[PDB]
């Protein structure tokens, strides 16, 4: 897993490598109100339901 | 002129501080953390290494007996066996048939290489953070080594800098530590003088060159077999060599906040947590008189493109009109958006463009060119890439603006319902007042 | 057989512990603290010493001008003065009547004997206690060096001891310390790189050998007087010299709890505060089987004399009857009185005399000889001497026995008043009941 904080893997003798995740999701913001919720559900998919 | 700010303890994050002195044009200076180090204070408890068993030649006394003599040697064992009748290659010595005796002795010592291959047991406390920071403003651009506590002042271009104590007191090393070569194990070890056989610390010594040694390895002597000379014994194998196989993980590969554990001296590096207060004392030659600074009026900000990615994914254009050509200092008065640079060239053409990085769907921030101000708001689209090999240039602020599409829609809905409630309240008030008046 | 108890942390106090194994005759250990040392952990901040101003010979150009050259020296100063006409013993050189100049230069340096006479500014934290303890029981003394924390097991005659962590976490050292030769001062020093002229730390160096030096001494230059060659200057006198005569007291003459401050390593000696737990693990060779011990029956205690003074001012005569003669272990089961000796030579005559020390007017305490027990009550008179040159040999317990003269009077009077109250209550109850029955 690669959270937004990052991840690091070390494989063999060569140097460890770091990877970070971007705030990517599947809905479209600035669209119909049933798509803004999809946007904010793709990322942070546990407080959007409670807030809605 | 005295100023104070707070900058995040993140390596590579471009912090920019905005100083606005009443009589002078505004100044923006950039501070960046090139490197960090955090070292505990260690006091050595003991060292451990592999042992070595010393077994001298047996003393076989013929036609008589011998007495065992006690010695002050670590884990010393001695016994006397009666009725022996050894043999050698040429024949059997000890002419006496059965009135013979053999003396067996054994003790332990540190191995010949204990000064090369050993493990140290430490107690760790009260870490001190050191940093290396580059500071740059105007024609000054220079990097310094500082102690991050309120007790070290450095001078850069005539400006005095004090980098105050870190916000948090988090350390990755707990009370007890074991160091082996270049690896730190976050371990609890037995007390000195109380080691057990076959585990870590079955032999203990206060220092590599110390003269006394503690040993507890369950060494035991046995009776020699009939007709031969050999001094048998049994001893539990080394506990250092067992630790070397069952040590388990390391702190090098477990540490939180993503920080590298180095040894000699023991330290944790680039370990992103907390905030660093900064106090400054600037000379008056750092600023510029507000007279020869350009004068800007009618500052308008329009956002060309935006996408809330990690790098600088937004482009911004500022329109103005100026009296003279010169240099200004831009700055964004919110951490929603982080600007690329801290200076712009103003010309009579009246158009400057500059890049910013954000992480929210709809940002809204106020940007200032020299002494002017303007408000920028935009609608930003998500990126398509899932994973990138570099960290964010923003501060991870996500909550959108009140004028953004989502909260605009929520505002419209809430306003409609509130108008309905207000109208109903008015109706009830009118009806009840009419009822009371009768 | 594992046992656990606590000791006062006072030097020279004769602690006596009683171990009572079910299958054996009782044992009495004597422990004293011979010495202690409380050791802080130090981080060197910097070194201060007297400075030395270096002033080269001036440079005079005849019909020329000298251009001031800057360089990197501590507190460096340079000027050029115009129109000089110096004279020397043979006459005045520089034919050139007026158009010629002098170049004046000066800077600061660490003094020649800073290696030998300097003051060190430390940060002190997390002290560790270490002791010498004299342990005696059966037929041995010894004194052992112990780290007083729960992580050092030391073996005396086959019995292994761990002297637990001190109850209190009190230290006489502040966060910031200044050490000079053989004295310690609790003092806040200025941050490195921020020392002020004329005070402690006007020049700062990170270590004795360190190549870099911070100097802030307010050195200034002035024009030479006409017809003369001498490089004037004015410059604030040293702050190490100023501190030397104005430091004020020390910690050696000031510290609480009566403990001696010593240096290299800096430590506090014999600093009586707190309690120390001790846990032992005795072998079976230490005890004696109950069959060997004499059987003591019909034990009574009577006191001959008392004087509740610092030394052993009470005498106790103890009667019994025994079947054999041997050794018993005597112990006083309360801290109101302290016995001088640990074993008594029991014989068939039937008398043993014991010496005890107390500070209460009417002590009452239970004492055991071998396995018997008896209660001792005494009426003890105050001393006559006002002041003695030795420490108290009791535990400073003053509250009397409930059977003493004062508490007996209180008890009788309170009983009389309670009897009056009970009679009043009974009569009121009787009359109320008779009235209610009507
Ligand atoms: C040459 O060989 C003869 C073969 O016996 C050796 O005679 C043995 O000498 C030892 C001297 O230590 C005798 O030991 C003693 O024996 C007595 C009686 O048993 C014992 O009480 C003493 O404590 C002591 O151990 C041993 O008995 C004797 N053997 C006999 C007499 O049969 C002789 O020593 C050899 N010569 C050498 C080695 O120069
Ligand atoms: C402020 O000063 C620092 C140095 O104190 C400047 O760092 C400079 O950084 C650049 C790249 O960011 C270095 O150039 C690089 O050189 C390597 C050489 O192998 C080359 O392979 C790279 O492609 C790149 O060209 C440059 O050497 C370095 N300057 C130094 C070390 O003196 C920093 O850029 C300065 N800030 C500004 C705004 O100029
Ligand atoms: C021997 O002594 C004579 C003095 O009589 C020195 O001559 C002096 O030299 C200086 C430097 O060359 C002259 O200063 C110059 O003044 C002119 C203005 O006239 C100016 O244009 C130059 O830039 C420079 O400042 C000075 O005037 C001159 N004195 C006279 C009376 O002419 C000579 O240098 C001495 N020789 C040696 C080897 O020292
Ligand atoms: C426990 O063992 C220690 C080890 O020796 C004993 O310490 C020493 O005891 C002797 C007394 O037999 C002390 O000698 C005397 O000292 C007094 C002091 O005023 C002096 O006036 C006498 O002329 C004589 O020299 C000796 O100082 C002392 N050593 C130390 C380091 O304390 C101790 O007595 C033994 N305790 C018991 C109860 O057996």
């Amino acid at each position: 897993p690669v959270p937004v904080d990052g991840m690091e893997y070390h494989w063999g003798n060569n140097d460890p490598v770091r990877l970070w995740s971007q705030l990517t999701t599947e809905g479209k913001p600035h669209g119909w109100p049933h798509q803004i919720v999809q946007y904010y559900y793709g990322l942070y998919p546990a407080a959007t339901v409670s807030a809605v | 002129y005295e100023h104070s700010t707070v900058m995040p303890n993140v390596v590579g994050f471009p912090y920019k501080a905005h100083i606005e002195r009443p009589g002078y044009s505004p100044l923006t200076l950039q501070m960046q953390v090139v490197e960090t180090s955090l070292e505990p204070t260690l006091n050595l408890e003991y060292i451990t290494c592999e042992y070595k068993t010393v077994v001298p030649s047996p003393y076989v006394k013929c036609c008589g007996a011998s007495e065992c003599s006690t010695k002050e040697k670590p884990d010393y064992q001695c016994k006397v066996y009666t009725g022996v009748y050894p043999f050698m290659w040429g024949g059997a010595y000890c002419f006496c048939d059965s009135e013979n005796t053999q003396l067996s002795e054994a003790y332990v010592d540190r191995s010949d290489v204990c000064r090369h291959d050993h493990a140290s047991a430490y107690k760790a406390h009260t870490a001190s953070l050191k940093a290396k920071v580059r500071v740059m403003y105007g024609n000054v651009n220079q990097t310094v080594d500082v102690y991050v506590n309120g007790d070290h002042a450095v001078t850069i271009g005539g400006t005095q800098f004090i980098f105050g104590p870190l916000s948090s007191a988090w350390t990755p090393f707990d009370n007890k530590i074991v160091v082996y070569k270049d690896e730190v194990f976050n371990q609890d070890f037995p007390p000195y003088g109380s080691g057990q056989p076959g585990r870590f610390g079955d032999i203990q010594s206060r220092t590599v060159e110390s003269n006394d040694l503690y040993a507890n390895t369950a060494l035991k002597l046995a009776r020699p077999s009939p007709g031969m000379v050999h001094v048998p014994y049994t001893q539990t194998p080394s506990g250092f060599k067992y630790w070397l196989k069952e040590k388990g993980t390391a702190l090098n590969t477990k540490a939180p906040f993503g920080c590298q554990i180095k040894t000699n001296p023991v330290r944790a590096m680039n370990c992103a947590v907390g905030n660093i207060p900064v106090s400054m004392n600037l000379p008056d030659s750092a600023f510029t008189r507000i007279v020869e600074a350009p004068t800007i009026i009618d500052l308008t900000c329009t956002v060309a493109t935006c996408t809330h990615s990690s790098d600088f994914g937004g482009v911004l254009t500022l329109t103005y009109k100026t009296d003279k050509n010169g240099d200004c200092s831009v700055h964004s008065h919110s951490n929603v958006a982080t600007l690329q640079e801290a200076t712009a060239k103003v010309k009579t053409a009246g158009k400057v463009t500059l890049h910013f990085s954000t992480a929210s769907a709809s940002p809204s921030f106020v940007v200032s060119l020299c002494s002017a101000r303007a408000t920028c708001s935009a609608s930003c689209e998500p990126p398509k890439d899932h994973i990138v090999p570099y960290a964010a240039s923003h501060s991870n602020v996500v909550f959108p603006d009140m004028s953004g599409t989502a909260l605009s829609w929520v505002q419209k809905i809430s306003g409609g319902l509130g108008a309905f409630a207000i109208g109903a309240i008015l109706v009830l008030v009118v009806v009840t007042c009419i009822g009371l008046r009768r």
